[PDB]
């Protein structure tokens, strides 16, 4: 469901 | 600069936590597991790469080349770390362990697999140390293969200098011959250059199993791939 771009933006 | 002992430490807590994917296999279901555990690992791959030190600090464009261009060199070099203390089989994850033989239910896989299975003999052979598998792992993310992607370009190089040094370092420890040493060195990275052929190989299968509608690929892993 999640993304290359969002997995690297957050947490 | 961190020590290369202490660079070291970080690539080991930097490890991602192990997957399971969960009938008698087909063509169909043998991809479906594979597809399956590949797309987890891909996540947990995301996380790994923010822990190596410097990377976050990459620009965001970089950091996404970087993953594109390496994840399945990454998977593999994993399998092989995991199989390699066991000749003809591959511990793709536990309760997915492969035989040789298991290749015959994908078509074109069985050639593959022998290829993953000859490396993994080369590092056992090598007798690859903890050390020097977590230094691999990490210049192949930083692309020691230099395949073409300042500020960030100049980090980059910083970046996978340091940890060529820790593995120097690390080769250095085992206490054989300079010349010794300089051949294993040569021997780890023309292995690595073999992983990035097979990587080649495994994306170029994946993308007739997707087309030919053996397999679905869904969510990151089809991000990854359809950037090849
Ligand atoms: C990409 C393939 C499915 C996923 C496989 C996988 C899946 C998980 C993993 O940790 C490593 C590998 C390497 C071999 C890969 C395969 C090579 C051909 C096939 O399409």
């Amino acid at each position: 469901i999640q993304s290359l771009i969002n997995l690297l933006a957050d947490n | 600069t961190l020590s290369p002992e202490q660079l070291v430490l970080t690539l080991l807590e930097a490890e991602p936590p192990n997957v399971l994917v969960s009938m008698p296999f087909t063509e169909a279901s043998m991809m479906m597991s594979l597809t399956k555990l590949a797309d987890k690992e891909l996540v947990h791959m995301i996380g790994w790469a923010k822990k190596i030190p410097g990377f976050v600090e990459l620009s965001l464009l970089d950091q996404v080349r970087l993953l594109e261009s390496c994840w399945m060199e990454v998977l593999m070099v994993g399998l092989m770390w995991r199989s390699i203390d066991h000749p003809g089989k591959l511990i793709f994850a536990p309760d997915l362990v492969l035989d040789r033989d298991e290749g015959k239910c994908v078509e074109g896989i069985l050639e593959i697999f022998d290829m993953l299975l000859a490396t993994t003999s080369r590092f056992r052979e090598l007798k690859l140390q903890h050390k020097e598998y977590l230094c691999v792992k990490a210049m192949i993310l930083l692309n020691s293969s230099m395949y073409p992607l300042a500020e960030s370009s100049r980090k980059l190089t910083h970046l996978l200098n340091a940890v060529t040094d820790a593995l120097v370092w690390v080769i250095a420890k085992s206490g054989i011959s300079s010349q010794q040493q300089s051949v294993r060195l040569a021997n780890l990275l023309m292995l690595l250059s073999h992983v990035r052929h097979i990587s080649n190989k495994g994306m170029e299968h994946l993308l007739s199993m997707k087309c030919k509608n053996v397999v679905p690929v869904y969510d990151l892993l089809l991000e990854m791939l359809n950037a090849h």
